[PDB]
């Protein structure tokens, strides 16, 4: 996709393969451990399939 | 638990309060649920002047609120915008070997 | 601690303990120390959009061959009366991916929060002129190299430059300028080439090199009209002619007349309602601003909610009992006092 | 780079000029645009004549105010009051007082002082300090201990 | 400090693979360079 | 599709959300597994063996960074949540068999 | 001994950077030298 | 040399302009002239 997300049209399904958590972990991860395992950052989203 | 949407209202601190209404601003109401209620507001704007700048840098707080028809409160969730401004008189830093 | 400490105590962290012993240790610990007491500042890089506030990253040269640079930081909230306090300041540390600039012609960047080094690296090349002769020629390539969390140094990327640097009319033994600028809108590592002139006022007029730089390290070369709200905008962070004693200077993040964020989605404060039995969270604020003068135009569309859960406790399990029989907008008398 | 090393020796503090408060600034002023530039030193006073401060002093080469190229005042609690200044010669012979008969008024300030100096004592509070302090002390400390 | 040092190997084997020779004669690259940087790295790890 | 009611409620009742585009992150999808190892189970395994080296208040401060008995405070505000880690929250079963 | 040989390594990199081949065939100069001596400064910091 | 007694990696400059001004023969080294100086420390260095 343009947005950065990939997916398998299984016909009618789309299923997602990758994610850009790894991307958006980066500001999150800047000040320390503490900030990495909060709820705050389990809540990062994905963009649309 | 009946819930008016002329009691959801908004105020924001840009300078004044600009008091905003859900009655006239939401598009289409939600349904009546107990698990979420979705307000969805319109493009609302906001005059850049009236902002005093210390350090360079102003800020806008968002109040929402609710209350309920006997006149208790739902609660509210302040929100907090910061504003940050270049200015042109300054130059570069330079290095002076 | 540094590591000179560390390895002098190291030097040190034996049983028999002669005298002269512990003077070649501090021989060695004094060599460690002349290393970095002589180191040079190449550039630097300025965080924040305006130089009261933020971040400063300085890159350090040696007074030796292939070099190994430095970097270390500094604070400017830590300022006050004429003088950075002594903690403001951070410790050198070591860079370790192999970098060979031409004209000594690097600069930090700090995109997506993330400390990059980006240079110009010149490879001679030989073309066949021949009439009678083997001519001389030399291309030049763009390197960038990221950090890692722990403290490594990943494999630099490959860009090959050439043709911009060759649309520059540039004599030989003179670095183009380089320009690198992060930007928060529209996430985008922004680069610019540039001719050195001796006037500030003279890159108005410069034409431009320069590209984009996305998320996935993909170009995209900039169009002039595009380039010239940029030249307008960040005219007088250019470099002069820079000889020694001449004038160098530093980078700021890229921004215009205003600088405000796309989206919050995170709280800054809130609170439970009355007796505890729901509360307005999860909400969001989107912002479009328009930037005109002597004003601002900020377009937003805040997105309430309101759930209905109650603390933990009795008002949770009356907050579910509430939700299951009961529809919205009926009365219930509700119990408080509940003791056995 | 160029510039002067100047030393301001301030009077007693007597209350009835220098207000409620022993706190004062010194400031900068008139470099760089017409505004107002802040704290080349803070302090306190004392009822001694204790205050006496040897500060750096940066100069443009270009000042705008070329009659009279740099200036600074003394602020503090009551009176914070606009003065009149110095002045460095082009030449690397270092700068006087702008003298007609005091231009520069003394109601807190005592007199002006060191010309000849070029080169400073290094300084355990810059940049390179941590370096100094793992030298000096925490070298022969260790070595000590151990 | 073995600091996953493989890809400061693979640096080089990557900074290697353009033809260094230029003029009538083109070419003389080592191919071979990746493979003996994961050689050199798989050693490496083992001595970790 | 608008006119009243092509399709009919039968044993439906509303259609909703228009405005969103992203969504929260999956524990049930491909790399799901990497995100169990690192919120759960990594610091598990550091409370363990801190817990066997007899070294005690670390051992607790990475035990609550999953499970805090009293509450979590983020910025000075005491959160409403009483777990750290979301799909304990929502037991979601992520493995079929 | 170990005595930072990575710097007479480094010695022997930044000497191999020209070309050596002369005449019409011109280049044949190693790029990789640096990394490759960055490399076994790695290895000979570790086994010090 | 360095302090403990190691020896610095040697800098590179380029004189075939300065050698090639002296009129030498083939298989002849110029001579070399090389001083301290105190006062304006600076390295004296003549070829004759």
């Amino acid at each position: 996709d343009e947005n950065g997300a990939q997916y398998m049209q299984w016909g009618a399904y789309r299923i997602r393969l990758n994610t850009l958590f790894a991307r958006q972990l980066v500001e999150r991860a800047n000040t320390g451990i503490d900030t990495i395992l909060s709820m705050e950052t389990q809540n990062i989203q994905e963009p649309m399939m | 638990t009946a819930i008016s949407s002329e009691k959801v209202q908004i105020t924001i601190k840009a300078g004044k309060e600009y008091s905003l209404t859900a009655n006239k601003d939401v598009s289409v109401q939600p349904s009546p649920s107990f698990e979420e209620m979705c307000y969805q507001f319109n493009a609302l704007e906001i005059d850049g002047s009236n902002l005093n700048f210390t350090n360079n840098s102003a800020s806008i707080d968002v109040t929402f609120t609710a209350l309920a028809d006997d006149g208790r409160k739902l609660g509210y969730e302040i929100f907090n915008i910061p504003v940050i401004q270049k200015v042109k008189t300054d130059n570069a830093l330079t290095l002076f070997h | 601690q540094t590591k000179m400490m560390d390895t002098l105590l190291q030097s040190v962290s034996q049983s028999q303990l002669n005298a002269d012993t512990v003077e070649d240790a501090f021989k060695s610990y004094l060599t460690s120390f002349e290393q970095v007491a002589n180191l040079e500042v190449i550039s630097a890089y300025h965080d924040n959009v305006n130089n009261d506030q933020g971040l400063t990253y300085f890159i350090g040269n040696s007074k030796t061959e292939v070099n190994q640079y430095y970097w270390r930081s500094v604070d400017h909230s830590k300022f006050n009366d004429g003088k950075f306090a002594a903690n403001a300041w951070s410790e050198w540390h070591k860079i370790d991916c192999a970098i060979n600039p031409y004209q000594s012609t690097i600069r930090p960047v700090i995109y997506k929060s993330r400390l990059y080094l980006i240079w110009l690296e010149q490879k001679e090349t030989a073309k066949q002129k021949e009439d009678n002769k083997v001519t001389t020629d030399y291309h030049y390539e763009l390197k960038l190299a990221h950090i890692r969390y722990d403290g490594t140094w990943n494999v630099p990327i490959t860009f090959d430059v050439d043709e911009k640097i060759l649309a520059l009319e540039l004599t030989k033994s003179q670095a183009p300028g380089l320009y690198c600028a992060g930007y928060q809108g529209e996430d985008t590592l922004l680069i610019m080439f540039y001719r050195k002139k001796e006037k500030l006022d003279d890159y108005k007029t410069a034409p431009m090199q320069g590209f984009y730089i996305f998320s996935d390290m993909s170009s995209k070369d900039m169009t002039n009209e595009q380039c010239n709200s940029y030249r307008d905008n960040g005219y007088t962070h250019f470099d002069t002619n820079s000889d020694t004693n001449s004038v160098i200077r530093i980078n700021n993040r890229y921004a215009e007349d205003y600088e405000i964020p796309s989206l919050i989605n995170h709280s800054n404060s809130h609170d439970w309602g009355e007796y505890n039995l729901s509360q307005v969270y999860g909400g969001n604020i989107v912002i479009n601003y328009k930037v005109t003068s002597n004003d601002l135009k900020i377009y937003i569309s805040p997105k309430l909610r309101i759930i209905h859960d109650g603390k933990e406790g009795r008002e949770r399990i009356q907050s579910n009992l509430i939700k299951k029989y009961g529809k919205l907008g009926d009365k219930f008398i509700i119990y408080t006092s509940l003791g056995i | 780079g160029i510039g002067a090393y100047i030393e301001l020796i301030l009077d007693k503090y007597n209350p009835d000029i220098h207000g409620t408060n022993k706190s004062f600034k010194i400031i900068y002023g008139d470099i760089f645009k017409a505004g107002d530039h802040f704290p080349i030193y803070q302090g306190a006073l004392s009822d001694i004549t204790q205050t006496t401060v040897k500060l750096f002093l940066p100069r443009v080469d270009n000042a705008y105010g070329n009659k009279n190229n740099l200036y600074v005042y003394a602020a503090y609690q009551k009176v914070e009051t606009n003065f009149i200044r110095f002045v460095k010669e082009d030449n690397n012979k270092p700068a006087t007082f702008d003298t007609t008969y005091k231009n520069g008024t003394f109601p807190g300030l005592a007199s002006a002082r060191v010309i000849q100096t070029v080169s400073e004592p290094m300084d355990f509070s810059g940049a390179n300090s941590l370096y100094f302090w793992e030298l000096f002390y925490y070298t022969p400390m260790m070595v000590a201990q151990r | 400090i073995t600091s996953g040092l493989k890809g400061l190997h693979m640096a080089a084997a990557a900074l290697e693979m353009v033809p260094n020779i230029y003029g009538f004669a083109v070419g003389g690259t080592r191919y071979g360079a990746i493979a003996n940087a994961i050689a050199i790295g798989g050693g490496i790890a083992a001595e970790g | 599709d608008t006119t009243y009611k092509n399709g009919t409620f039968p044993g439906l009742a509303s259609a909703r959300v228009i405005q969103t585009v992203s969504e929260p992150m999956d524990f049930s999808g491909a790399n799901s597994l990497y995100f169990w190892e690192l919120f759960y189970y990594t610091p598990m395994m550091v409370a363990q063996r801190l817990l066997h080296e007899q070294n005690f208040d670390e051992a607790n401060r990475w035990l609550k960074y999953v499970w805090s008995p009293s509450g979590y405070i983020v910025r000075g505000q005491i959160k409403n949540y009483h777990w750290n880690v979301r799909p304990l929250l929502e037991n979601t079963s992520w493995n079929s068999d």
